[PDB]
């Protein structure tokens, strides 16, 4: 019974009282089809793999950042992810984005998606908040990556039975920014794939601090629409990959 | 050696907003051309590809950089 009580000011704790700050965070839901040719495959949840640039300037992995001074003017780190799953290998490279904190994943017929998010205030683990200014900043710096790939580990999955922390933010329609980097996608394992990203308030929509993008991709056709991507995926089958 | 039917391949569809200095960029590769809509993309240390548009200069500067040292 952790009596300690996590006090209360906490960004872990609950959302901040600071009218001129905000829990921003960032969610990007995906789904992919398979092609009619690929083999089966539900093994979701594989393996997860996370990497940071060398970041600050700790110790240049031979000369992986400037070489020299290093104060806090210049140096935007990129996140790396692979989490590998339901026979294809999905990675993403997160540039100047909130810090993702919740990974889940899931497979239902021919089709397997994936969960990329941050965590609202209150769940137990950290969620920073800052001012409109850093806000607005960030939202437009902002950059994820994607590169899909046909896998084949058939290991075996590894999740959790600990429930997936949501973001509490909808992916419903609202201000366009262009978030989404490049993309690049082997027709050898995937046939559609869909992209969906937003970011906001975790606590409560501020509008001016809510964006979305996201794209449509089916046999090789491309096409931009903002459309409401609450239903895209069924966020109850997720399973946290841990 | 006879080579597969009619597979899609890689083909930019969008590019990454922010520049990412020479220190993160090691090596580098083209697109294709069965796709009217080809570029230049990047490789680095702690990602592995992004597309660029060669529209803007500091992408050409960069590939003129890599051709050399």
């Amino acid at each position: 019974m952790p009596a300690s009580l996590q006090q209360s000011s906490s960004s872990s704790s609950s959302c901040t009282e600071e009218e001129n700050k905000h829990h921003m965070g960032i969610d990007v839901i995906i789904k992919v089809t398979k092609q009619d040719q690929t083999p089966t495959n539900d093994k979701i949840c594989q393996s997860v793999t996370e990497i940071t640039e060398s970041e600050s300037d700790p110790d240049p992995e031979v000369e992986s950042e400037d070489d020299s001074t290093s104060v806090e003017d210049v140096d935007p780190p990129t996140t790396y992810y692979s989490i590998i799953g339901g026979g294809l290998r999905m990675n993403f490279g997160f540039t100047k984005c909130p810090q993702i904190k919740s990974i889940s994943e899931s497979a239902d017929g021919n089709t397997v998606n994936a969960r990329l998010s941050s965590v609202s205030p209150g769940q137990g683990k950290d969620s920073p908040a800052i001012t409109h200014e850093e806000a607005l900043a960030m939202i437009k710096d902002c950059e994820v990556s994607i590169d899909i790939r046909c896998s084949e580990e058939e290991k075996d999955s590894d999740i959790k039975t600990h429930p997936v922390l949501g973001s509490n933010i909808s992916h419903k329609k609202v201000s366009y920014e262009d978030i989404i980097g490049s993309t690049i996608v082997d027709t050898k394992c995937v046939k559609n794939l869909e992209f969906s990203v937003r970011i906001g308030d975790m606590c409560k929509e501020s509008s001016e601090l809510e964006v979305k993008d996201g794209f449509k991709y089916v046999d090789g056709s491309a096409s931009k629409g903002a459309t409401d991507d609450t239903s895209l995926i069924d966020s109850t089958k997720l399973k946290a990959c841990v | 050696a006879p080579m597969g039917s009619d597979p899609p391949t890689a083909c930019c569809f969008s590019y990454t907003a922010r520049k990412l200095p020479r220190n993160f960029v090691v090596d580098y590769y083209e697109t294709s051309s069965l796709c009217s809509q080809p570029a230049v993309v990047f490789q680095t240390a702690a990602s592995a590809q992004v597309c660029a548009d060669p529209s803007e200069s500091w992408v050409q500067e960069y590939v003129y950089d890599l051709e050399l040292n």
